[PDB]
């Protein structure tokens, strides 16, 4: 009997709270003995579990916490559409795409600091910004910062909206336990209704709004001049004059002659050719398409009637010899389990984010995107690093269901219960595969060092010697290119100019997409990919599947998820939690972006981007040298790092010192995590006895005795700034030179 | 409201107020007196 | 106490009797409920609307007068900006020590309710006010008029209080029209007597 | 009598609701578990007062142009429901003030009403406490708060005893569940057919083949 349930003013509105640091905790509340309680409040304070038991009282935690999470987003999204509106040159960009820099950012004229406001075009001085906006914006028809202003307004009344949610239902109207476990009915409304009539409605948008002001853009009227969107749904021959399929209305619909609407709704593929971004018509019969799956989709799952699966059914219904029982058990695991749904959803939102990342580079879906060489470099970057940190965040969670969730009692399940009696088995086969690849990898690099180091190019592992032609990504490519003539007859044209073949698309005599080779190169640095990614997978799995028990520790359950080691002993113990692995893993995340950036940022300005000529000299930003260079280290210190980097350090006395700044800065903070993981708490707190004595005689010592950060916030402290120096290094790399060349 | 008034103090409160206040009167310093490497 | 309120039906705060005139039992913020704080609120309140009623009376009825012909005083918005017998910045030092004085009794008889009453140069002369905020005395109160019945002074100052209040709406919707229209206060109105549906705060 | 009732929607709704045909396919007003605005009393209230609104619009939005196409108000003052400023875009008129000087004098007047209503409905003896112009002697509502009546919403003395208040809250229940149809009827072929209710009605009776929902 899925129904609303939900309880009355569980949770009194007060202050009182407020005024109690540490209330959620019990420990914690009693007021710091030491410094050690400053950090433990935070550490704890997201930490519902060990606040309350109660899975009920959990849930209604989560709930409201990820309506401020929502407000959070858009506030942010309305100071995007303020600055957009208020502090930026998109009105005069739209009339010079090609040439004008966008900029929604200005600083106000203090210190000296009104150098960083760049002369970016339009009569405008303001920061270059790479978020891209502004090809959203203009896909989307906005052709003033008025309505910019009123996208910003409407963002901040859903931001309060969302925060009124938020206490509503925790202090007000709270959902019961089954509420949240009705999982049916969650997912047919995610299903049909947020993914299905989002996607159809934003489909409505971009054919009554997006498609016709795009046309007028295309065809040159000046944005002032174009119509008001309103106007082409008030006045219907506005929109058949562009697409006479608008003249017979919804009526070619219902009666199945969709092909009469082969004007708007397309499947033409590749690129608009005067804009550099995927066709708008393709676009929008994607979004059709996508939301029809979508609303079907969200009838899967049987809830107040009769059709449906219950999901139960479908898990206890798969189960082979070598599983035994299968997925029984697994449901009543992922309704009791926050953490079981988090590692689930950290993994796939976080693979999902990766993904966005190449389609979005190789099928440009934004006018005028493709050849903003600062944007583009930025947004895949971006997803990048945002993808493998949900990722790693998956293995966290996975490994604190194990010490806190997992009952084999009560909630058994022979899958998991199969994995971890041989999980000896599996960690050792991934540990030799990844010493298979390192040695089949990196190594090869170092032959190809010390090869030509030695005189002997001819022996390297080179397009002009031993070759490692990557066939069957070859193969691929091959194969996409005669789809549209063979086995897609319905597509024009390739899915993206990557494939190899076709020809090439410029906008402005700037290159957007060609067809990308793969040769020996792009062979080494996918098998750098592949050993980075098992190295990463090989820390993580060993963490969850050593979460409870070791042959070193057979108690380690006990011990807790996050914990520093278990002594000395045993020849030593440390970093025997699963906390652990995942800080280990986030350094081997972070080396494995870290070469997937790179390996992105040099093979498009090497093979790619660049500068078409009148008659089609392509000029290449470092002109092909990927394929002699990328194949030793040696190669990508010289021709990668040290003369990329010419912009980063001299950007000083110019728009783009804020980058220069930024990259001394980086490698100061990561530089100072190196203190903390190189270190150990016992060395600073005896340290830390001289200067307390020095305090107390002058009769200056705090009542809250100092302590040295505890073993496991060494480690969070030390991993925090390796990331955010080495990560902001890159950005303030990418950012400098792809701006200043791109 | 005297519960208020005492998050209000709480470390980190007291903190962004203090250090606000500080950075708006430096921040005005140096645009009344710009450019002061002596004294 | 038992007294028309703000919101017909609601509940008054705590800390609102109606033992002060004006109480109408508003205070939804609780930025009164503290007695300390409530005492100072009131003092600040009574001075606000005693600045803002010389103001409105000192705003609105010399530019009634220019608006035809009895007067010629300039704009109220810009009277300010405009030169006198010295310059601006030697009538505002005159002030500081001239109100600041004034002011500075006014806050020890706030902080320490009789300890001003005494004319410092000539100590025969003494104010005769008993609450503060109400000094009385010969230079406040000449006539008499604050010493009454409780009853006649709590309706007294309640009128006090409600023409203060009525008096800040109306300065600060005299320095808002004159930023979003571009005239006078007269003008205003006359412009809404003219045409009371249209000639409003819309013009799009 | 049932429309399309269950045997968990029987189990709350105990025919003593003006207008209990068991209807509830969703279990919206199921006791269990309540709060927020999804409650049993304030449900049957939100029922009562769409119900009533939407008798005031379905017959004022058609008013006109009833009254306008026989010429018994003058042509000029004659509109649809979505042409008189409502929605500037697809009509406006000239009245008296701006058409959003008139939304302020609406608030400014509706909110009177409709904040002493809810007064009502939170503490039912007061509106009638607290001085109001003299007109708070009926102003104290009954203890119903959907039902109130006095000397200003009962003047004529109606539902003079059991059998009468129950057979006259039960039609004035279906009614306005008629003409939330009729607001919903009204804005649909609005949106699909651009021409007013009124001449929807007409086109069908001079062509039922060809003017008709499967046409637009
Ligand atoms: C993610 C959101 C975001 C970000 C990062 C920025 C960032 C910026 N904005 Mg912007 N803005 C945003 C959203 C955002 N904005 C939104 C949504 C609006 C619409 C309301 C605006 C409207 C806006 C205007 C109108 C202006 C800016 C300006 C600026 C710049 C300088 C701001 C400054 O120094 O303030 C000054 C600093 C402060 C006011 C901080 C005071 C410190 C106090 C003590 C902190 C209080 C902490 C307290 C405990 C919590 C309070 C919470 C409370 C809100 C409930 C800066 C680049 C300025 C600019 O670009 O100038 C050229 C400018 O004039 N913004
Ligand atoms: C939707 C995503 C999501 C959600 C809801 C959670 C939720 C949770 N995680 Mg998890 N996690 C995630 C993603 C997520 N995580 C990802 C992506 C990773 C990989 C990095 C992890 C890694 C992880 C570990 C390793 C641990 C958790 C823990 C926890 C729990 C306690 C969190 C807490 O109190 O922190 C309070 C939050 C803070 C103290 C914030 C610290 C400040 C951060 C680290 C620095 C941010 C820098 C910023 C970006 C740059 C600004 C610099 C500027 C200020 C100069 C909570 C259930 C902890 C636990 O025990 O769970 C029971 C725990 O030990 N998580
Ligand atoms: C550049 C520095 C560096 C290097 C080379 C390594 C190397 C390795 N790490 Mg490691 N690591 C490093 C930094 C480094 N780490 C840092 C900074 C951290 C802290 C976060 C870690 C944390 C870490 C963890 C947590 C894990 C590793 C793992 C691994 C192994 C991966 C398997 C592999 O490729 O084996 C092949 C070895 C190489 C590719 C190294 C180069 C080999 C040379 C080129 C061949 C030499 C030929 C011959 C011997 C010539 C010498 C002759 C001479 C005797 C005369 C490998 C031994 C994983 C592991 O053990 O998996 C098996 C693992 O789980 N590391
Ligand atoms: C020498 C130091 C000194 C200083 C800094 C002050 C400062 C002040 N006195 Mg004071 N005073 C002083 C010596 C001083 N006095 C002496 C020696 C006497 C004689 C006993 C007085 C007798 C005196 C009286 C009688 C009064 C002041 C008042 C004041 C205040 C006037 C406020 C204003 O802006 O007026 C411009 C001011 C804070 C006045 C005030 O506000 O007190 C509350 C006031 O009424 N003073
Ligand atoms: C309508 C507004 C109003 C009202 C009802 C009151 C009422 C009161 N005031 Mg108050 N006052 C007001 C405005 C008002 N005042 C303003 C604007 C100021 C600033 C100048 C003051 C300054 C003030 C002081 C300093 C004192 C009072 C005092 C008093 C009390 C006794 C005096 C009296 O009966 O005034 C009657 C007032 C009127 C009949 C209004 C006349 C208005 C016209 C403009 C006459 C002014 C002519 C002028 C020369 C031009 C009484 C509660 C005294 C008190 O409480 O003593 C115990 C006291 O000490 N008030
Ligand atoms: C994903 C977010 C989310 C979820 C799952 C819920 C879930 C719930 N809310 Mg809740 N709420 C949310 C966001 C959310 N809310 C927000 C953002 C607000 C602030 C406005 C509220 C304010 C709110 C209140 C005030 C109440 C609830 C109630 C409820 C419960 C019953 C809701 C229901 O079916 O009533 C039936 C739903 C309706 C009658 C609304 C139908 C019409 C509205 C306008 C929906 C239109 C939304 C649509 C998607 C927007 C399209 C815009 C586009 C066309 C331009 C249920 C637990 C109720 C409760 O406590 O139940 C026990 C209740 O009283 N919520
Ligand atoms: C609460 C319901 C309601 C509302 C909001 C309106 C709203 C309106 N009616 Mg209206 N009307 C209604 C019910 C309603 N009607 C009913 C039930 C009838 C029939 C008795 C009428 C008969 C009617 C006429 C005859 C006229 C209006 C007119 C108007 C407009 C001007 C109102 C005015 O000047 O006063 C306005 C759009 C006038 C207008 O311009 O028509 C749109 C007009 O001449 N109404
Ligand atoms: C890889 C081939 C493969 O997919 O095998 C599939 C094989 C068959 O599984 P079952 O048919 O027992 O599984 C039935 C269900 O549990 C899965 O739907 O599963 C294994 O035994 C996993 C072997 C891991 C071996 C790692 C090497
Ligand atoms: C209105 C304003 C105060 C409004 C504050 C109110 C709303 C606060 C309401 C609430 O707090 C409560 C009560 C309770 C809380 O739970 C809720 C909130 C909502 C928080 C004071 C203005 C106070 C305004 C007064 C002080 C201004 C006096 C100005 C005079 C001196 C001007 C003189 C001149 O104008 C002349 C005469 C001629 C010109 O030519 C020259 C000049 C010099 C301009
Ligand atoms: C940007 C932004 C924003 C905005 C947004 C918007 C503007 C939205 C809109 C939206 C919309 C505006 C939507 C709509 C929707 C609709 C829908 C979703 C519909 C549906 C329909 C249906 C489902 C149908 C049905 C049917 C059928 C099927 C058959 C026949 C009959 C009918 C027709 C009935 C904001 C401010 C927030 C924030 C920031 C950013
Ligand atoms: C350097 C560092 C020390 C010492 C560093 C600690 C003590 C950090 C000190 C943090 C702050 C600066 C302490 C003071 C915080 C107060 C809020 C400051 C108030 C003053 C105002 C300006 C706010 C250890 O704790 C240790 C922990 C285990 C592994 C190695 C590390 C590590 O290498
Ligand atoms: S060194 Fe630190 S972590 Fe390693 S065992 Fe000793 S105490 Fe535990």
């Amino acid at each position: 009997e899925v129904k609303i349930l939900v309880d009355r003013d569980p949770i009194k509105t007060s202050f009182e709270q407020w005024a109690k640091p540490g209330h959620f905790s019990r420990t914690i509340a009693k007021g710091p003995d030491t410094t050690t309680w400053i950090w433990n409040l935070h550490a704890d304070a997201h930490d519902f579990d060990s606040h309350t038991s109660d899975l009920e009282e959990i849930s209604r935690k989560v709930f409201s916490a990820h309506f401020g999470q929502l407000s959070i987003i858009f506030l942010w999204l309305s100071g995007m559409y303020f600055h957009g509106a208020r502090f930026s040159n998109y009105e005069a960009w739209l009339n010079d795409p090609t040439h004008i820099r966008p900029s929604a950012q200005v600083v106000w004229p203090i210190v000296g600091q009104e150098i960083l406001n760049g002369d970016v075009g339009g009569g405008f001085r303001g920061i270059q910004i790479t978020s891209g906006f502004f090809q959203i914006w203009r896909a989307s028809g906005i052709t003033s910062e008025l309505q910019l202003y009123c996208t910003a307004i409407g963002a901040l009344v859903f931001a309060a909206l969302m925060l009124f949610a938020g206490w509503f239902h925790y202090h007000k109207a709270a959902p019961k336990l089954v509420w949240f476990q009705d999982v049916e009915s969650m997912l047919n409304h995610h299903l049909a209704g947020l993914l299905g009539l989002g996607s159809l409605s934003w489909a409505g948008h971009q054919i009554h709004v997006s498609l016709p002001i795009n046309q007028f853009l295309n065809a040159g009227v000046d944005p002032k001049e174009i119509p008001l969107p309103h106007e082409f749904i008030l006045n219907r021959d506005l929109l058949a004059q562009l697409y006479p399929s608008f003249a017979e209305g919804a009526t070619p619909f219902f009666t199945l002659n969709w092909s009469k609407y082969a004007d708007f709704l397309t499947f033409r593929g590749g690129l608009d050719p005067l804009t550099g971004g995927l066709w708008l018509t393709d676009i929008a019969h994607h979004h059709l398409a996508i939301a029809i799956l979508f609303l079907i989709a969200g009838h899967m799952y049987r809830t107040n009637w009769g059709i449906g699966h219950g999901i139960k059914d479908i898990l206890e219904a798969h189960k082979g010899p070598f599983t035994g029982q299968g997925h029984k058990g697994l449901y009543e695991i992922l309704t009791t389990s926050w953490h079981a749904q988090l590692s689930i959803n950290l993994a796939m939102l976080g693979s999902l984010t990766i993904i966005v990342a190449h389609h979005m580079y190789a099928m440009p879906p934004y006018p005028y995107l493709a050849t903003d060489y600062g944007t583009q470099l930025s947004l895949f970057t971006h997803h990048m690093w945002i993808g493998g940190f949900l990722i790693v965040g998956a293995a966290a969670h996975a490994a604190i269901f194990m010490v806190r969730d997992y009952d084999p009692t009560t909630r058994y399940n022979d899958l998991l219960d199969r994995v971890l009696r041989h999980r000896d088995a599996i960690i050792s086969h991934l540990n030799w595969v990844c010493i298979f690849l390192g040695f089949h990898s990196f190594g090869l690099y170092i032959h190809n060092d010390t090869m030509s180091a030695l005189g002997r190019p001819q022996d390297m592992f080179s397009d002009t010697a031993i070759q490692l032609q990557p066939v069957f990504a070859q193969w691929i490519q091959n194969t996409h290119a005669l789809a549209p003539g063979t086995t897609a007859p319905g597509a024009t044209t390739s899915t993206s100019l990557t494939w190899g073949g076709g020809d090439l698309v410029s906008v402005g005599g700037k290159v957007a997409l060609l067809p990308i080779p793969l040769g020996t190169a792009d062979f080494l640095v996918h098998h750098i990919h592949a050993f980075t990614i098992h190295v990463t997978v090989l820390i993580l799995l060993k963490g969850v599947l050593f979460a409870r028990s070791s042959r070193l520790i057979p108690d380690k359950a006990n011990l807790g998820f996050r914990f520093p080691c278990d002594g000395p002993g045993r020849g030593g113990t440390c970093q025997v939690s699963a906390w652990d692995h995942v800080f280990l893993g986030l350094f081997w995340m972070y080396n494995a972006i870290s070469v997937v950036i790179f390996h992105f940022s040099w093979k498009m300005q090497s093979d790619v981007w660049g500068s078409i000529n009148d008659q089609g000299v392509v000029t290449h930003i470092t002109g092909g040298n990927f394929a002699q260079s990328s194949i030793t280290i040696n190669g990508w210190l010289r021709d990668f790092l040290w003369a990329q980097a010419s912009q980063v350090i001299q950007s000083y006395g110019s728009s783009l010192s804020a980058y220069g700044l930024f990259f001394l800065g980086a490698h100061f903070v990561w530089a100072f995590s190196l203190m903390f993981l190189f270190s150990g708490r016992g060395y600073w707190q005896e340290l830390i006895e001289s200067i307390v004595w020095a305090h107390n005689k002058l009769k200056v010592a705090p009542a809250t005795q100092p302590r040295a950060l505890s073993i496991v916030q060494g480690r969070a402290v030390g991993v925090t700034h390796y990331l955010l120096g080495g990560i902001a290094t890159t950005w303030a790399f990418f950012l400098a030179r792809i701006i200043a060349v791109g | 409201m005297r519960d208020l008034k005492t998050y209000l103090s709480v470390a980190p409160v007291a903190s962004t107020l203090w250090f606000a206040a500080l950075a708006g009167l430096l921040i005005e310093i140096n645009r009344f007196f710009p450019d002061a490497l002596t004294f | 106490p038992d007294r028309p309120l703000w919101f017909p039906g609601s509940t008054p705060p705590p800390w609102l009797d109606g033992s002060l005139p004006g109480d109408f039992g508003f205070d939804p913020l609780g930025l009164g409920s503290d007695p300390e704080s409530l005492r100072w609120n009131v003092q600040a309140e009574l001075v606000h609307s005693r600045w803002a009623m010389l103001g409105a009376a000192g705003i609105f009825i010399p530019e009634f007068l220019t608006k035809l012909g009895i007067l010629n005083t300039p704009s109220w918005y810009t009277a300010g900006e405009q030169e006198y017998f010295t310059d601006t910045t030697t009538l505002f030092i005159v002030e500081l020590v001239f109100i600041g004085w004034a002011e500075g009794r006014r806050w020890a008889d706030i902080l320490n309710p009789g300890c001003v009453n005494t004319d410092p140069i000539f100590p025969n002369n003494k104010l005769t006010g008993t609450d503060v905020g109400y000094p009385g005395g010969l230079w406040f109160d000449p006539l008499g008029w604050g010493s009454a019945s409780p009853q006649k002074l709590k309706e007294l100052r309640t009128k006090e209080i409600k023409n203060g209040r009525l008096a800040m709406l109306a300065v600060m919707g005299a320095w808002f029209q004159h930023i979003y229209t571009g005239t006078g206060p007269i003008d205003n109105l006359f412009a809404h007597l003219a045409d009371p549906g249209h000639a409003t705060i819309f013009a799009a | 009598p049932l429309w399309f009732a269950s045997k968990q929607s029987l189990s709350y709704l105990d025919g003593s609701l003006p207008g209990d045909y068991g209807f509830d396919p969703l279990g919206l007003s199921d006791p269990e578990g309540t709060g927020g605005f999804i409650e049993p009393r304030w449900l049957a209230y939100g029922e009562v007062i769409n119900g009533r609104f939407a008798m005031l619009g379905a017959v004022g939005a058609i008013a006109p142009e009833y009254l306008g196409k026989v010429g018994l108000i003058p042509q000029e003052t004659a509109l649809a429901w979505f042409q008189t400023g409502v929605i500037p875009p697809a009509g406006t008129y000239n009245y008296w003030a701006d058409n959003y000087t008139l939304f302020v004098l609406e608030m400014a007047l509706m909110g009177f009403a409709e904040h002493r209503r809810f007064q009502d409905w939170a503490k039912p003896g007061s509106m009638g406490k607290q001085y109001f112009l003299g007109l708070e002697k009926g102003f104290g509502g009954s203890g119903n708060p959907a039902y109130p009546g006095g000397p200003f919403f009962n003047p004529l003395g109606f539902g003079k005893d059991e059998k009468s208040l129950k057979e006259l809250k039960l039609k004035e229940v279906k009614n306005g569940r008629l003409a939330m149809l009729a607001i919903l009827g009204y804005f649909i072929q609005g949106l699909v057919t651009g021409v007013g209710p009124y001449q929807n009605l007409l086109d069908h009776v001079a062509d039922p083949v060809n003017n008709n929902v499967l046409t637009s």
